[PDB]
RNA sequence: ACGUCCGUCGUGAAGAGGGAAACAACCCAGACCGCAGCUAAGGUCCCAAAGUCAUGGUUAAGUGGGAAACGAUGUGGGAAG
RNA sequence: UAUCGACGGCGGUGUUUGGCACCUCGAUGUCGGCUCAUCACAUCCUGGGGCUGAAGUAGGUCCCAAGGGUAUGGCUGUUC
RNA sequence: CUAAAUGCGGAGAGAUAAGUGCUGAAAGCAUCUAAGCACGAAACUUGCCCCGAGAUGAGUUCUCCCGAAGGAACGUUGAAG
């Protein structure tokens, strides 16, 4: 069980003693059936599934291990029925948050963030904007200068514009488990978590805390 | 045909393209492969190919030389002698890495190639020997490169620098 | 004029080998990747598969002519130009045999044209008769 | 100067056919219909019909020839003091 | 011979101008600007280097290289 | 909803050129080369983000199914359009 996997519910809050009052994002964590477990292998820089290990299959196991003693398996990801999870496969892949989780733990979590079609350069990736009296000039979210040398009329690919998005993968570290309590076992994760209400999200043990 | 009788101190034994010589200091594993048979007669290892082409001779005249390599390199040895010079800021050499080079509080390294033994004495003089040639001569070439001043500024006011006292 | 079976040409799919083992290579690329889009049975038409996957016995015996060595080259990659070139020879590539007699015959796709499909019929590997071992249906012998 | 302006001649214009990758005047060559045979030009590894022909030698650059004035112990052959 | 570099000689490009006039002459809306897309380099730097009349610093000149960056304004419709 | 608002946007690894060297001949010396070899550029490849089975080596997995499994039509509303 490298980790677990929740839905984003919304952000609460709970004052702790110890440490101090700080947001709190609800994740919905519960009953998976997870049948089987793909492994995907890092053959240069290429993800490929090396094999799937089924309610029985020693043949697959054996594979997905040493691979990962040769360091090149990549994440792992177990065909499931509601949300993942990884040695719980072997035992029936019937199985509750509450078997994997504890609070007060480090956990890395995940995620795609929040279809919104076409932005401005600056709504877009992040791009400043016209600080100054340019923004006096109304010029606000616009680089002013599609490139350099009106002539070539052209933009360098490089020259960051606008474009579509939505419809990017981001795994913050260091987020301590609040605590797992709500009306369906959930987990209070300290701060925000990258994604929308729905999203998928998953944990993991902190690499580094 | 060009043959190399072999010193009292050496043993040659070769098996198709591989030649290995024996002795005091070491062995030394080396492959000829080409136009040509190397064998080892009980005196004297013969080098005689059948077309005597130019590129024949080159191959000729590489394979006695390494062959004449390999054999001072298992009775006598690979060993080069370098000092470390500096007027003004001591530069001092450790095994690991040199420091205060001219005064630089950044310090100067190379890695060490290969398996040979770099032991510097807390002096002048110290030493790097080995049993590959190549190996010896490149650890040798470096550590005086470094000390070459990357900067701008020309010799003869820079002193400092470790050269290699016998080759 | 219209005559075709039930979807597809799976079911009792048929199959069929040849003796990789000595034999030109030139005469070999033709045949096998004539057994897919029209075996040679009324059930072709075009539009629907029929790749009849072939087997491949040893392919590393399988010597080519007494003249051509490094005279024929392979330019095998894709990305950037004027960077990797990856012009290695033949009998270099021969470390295999796994990607060789099915580099050939698979050129003639031509060009999607259904062909990409066509490749995964075929299992090339060098070996013999305890290598036709995996896929496991009934026995023939051309 | 795919320039003007003359002269001789052959052609473009009524030259088809064939070669030259494709091509008005470059090379061969000049036609009724149908049929058999042999050649011209060109070509004979494959696409493409025909030798992946014979003896000997050179080049390695894939040179496969814009490519110049100019330069060149890259390399081969020959002669002379 | 860092750098500058005459006389003379030999070339490349074809952006200028001149020439010819072979082509078009059975009509493809002007100049400048603006807006928007792609391509090129005779690199002004960044990067790695050579030389210097290179102490250092700051420069001058030259080589490889265009990947990115090479981008703006005041007067004038004005291109110097 | 927006902005003169706010949170986020690496490092690292791999490979040649100029160039710096190693071993080493043709010219038994010498020589970075001619065979071989150690290093060596913001750029290049990758990492990372996005799209993508019409990704023509045209995908994978599980289950259901060949006279009844499954599926389309409708109604009430949108985290949708």
């Amino acid at each position: 069980m490298i980790g677990l996997v929740g839905k984003k519910v919304g952000m609460t809050r709970i004052f702790t003693e110890d440490g101090v009052s700080i947001p709190v994002t609800v994740i919905e964590v519960e009953a998976n059936r997870v049948t089987q477990v793909k492994d995907l292998a890092n053959d240069g820089y290429r993800a490929i599934q090396v094999t799937t290990g089924a309610k029985k299959a020693n043949r697959v196991t054996k594979p997905e291990a040493g691979h990962f003693a040769k360091a090149g398996v990549e994440a792992g990801r177990g065909l499931w029925e509601f949300r993942l999870a990884e040695g719980e496969e072997f035992t029936v892949g019937q199985s509750i948050s509450v078997e994997l989780f504890a609070d007060v733990k480090k956990v890395d979590v995940t995620g795609t963030s929040k279809g919104k079609g076409f932005a401005g350069t600056v709504k877009r990736w992040n791009f400043r904007t016209q600080d100054a009296t340019h923004g006096n000039s109304l010029s606000h979210r616009v680089p002013g200068s599609i490139g350099q040398n009106q002539t070539p009329g052209k933009v360098f690919k490089g020259k960051k514009m606008a474009g579509q998005m939505g419809n990017e993968r981001v795994t913050v570290q260091s987020l301590d488990v609040v605590r797992v309590d709500a009306e369906r076992n959930l987990l209070l994760v300290k701060g925000a978590v990258p994604g929308a209400t729905g999203s998928d999200l998953i944990v993991k043990p902190a690499v580094k805390a | 045909k060009a043959p190399v009788v072999v010193p009292a101190g050496v043993d040659v034994k070769i098996n198709g393209q591989v030649i290995t010589i024996k002795g005091k200091n070491g062995e030394l594993t080396r492959t000829l492969n080409d136009a040509v048979e190397v064998k080892h007669a009980d005196n004297t290892l013969t080098f005689g190919p059948r077309d005597g082409y130019a590129d024949g001779w080159a191959q000729a005249g590489t394979a006695r030389a390494l062959l004449n390599s390999m054999v001072i390199g298992v009775t006598e040895g690979f060993t080069k002698k370098l000092q470390l010079v500096g007027v003004g800021y001591r530069a001092a050499v450790k095994g690991n890495v040199i420091n205060l080079s001219l005064g630089f509080s950044h310090p100067v390294d190379h890695q060490l190639p290969a398996g040979i033994t770099a032991e510097c004495p807390t002096q002048t003089e110290i030493v790097l020997k080995g049993a590959d040639k190549q190996v010896i001569g490149q650890v040798a070439a470096d550590l005086r490169a470094y000390r070459r001043p990357e900067p701008y500024k020309g010799k003869g006011v820079r002193y400092a620098d470790e050269v290699v006292r016998t080759k | 004029m219209k005559t075709f079976t039930a979807k597809p040409e799976t079911v009792k799919r048929d199959w069929y080998v040849v003796d990789a083992t000595g034999k030109t290579l030139g005469r070999l690329a033709t045949e096998l990747a004539r057994r897919l889009r029209g075996k040679h049975k009324a059930e072709y038409t075009p539009h629907v598969d029929t790749g009849d996957y072939i087997i491949v016995l040893n392919a590393d015996k399988v010597a080519v002519t007494g003249n051509k060595r490094t005279d024929k080259v392979y330019y095998h990659h894709t990305g950037h130009i004027g960077g990797i070139k990856q012009a290695t020879f033949e009998e270099m590539i021969a470390r295999r045999p796994e990607r060789v007699i099915e580099i050939a015959v698979k050129g003639m796709l031509p060009k999607g044209p259904l062909g990409r499909a066509m490749f995964r019929k075929l299992k090339v590997y060098a070996g013999n008769e305890h290598n036709h071992a995996a896929q496991q249906p009934q026995v023939l012998d051309i």
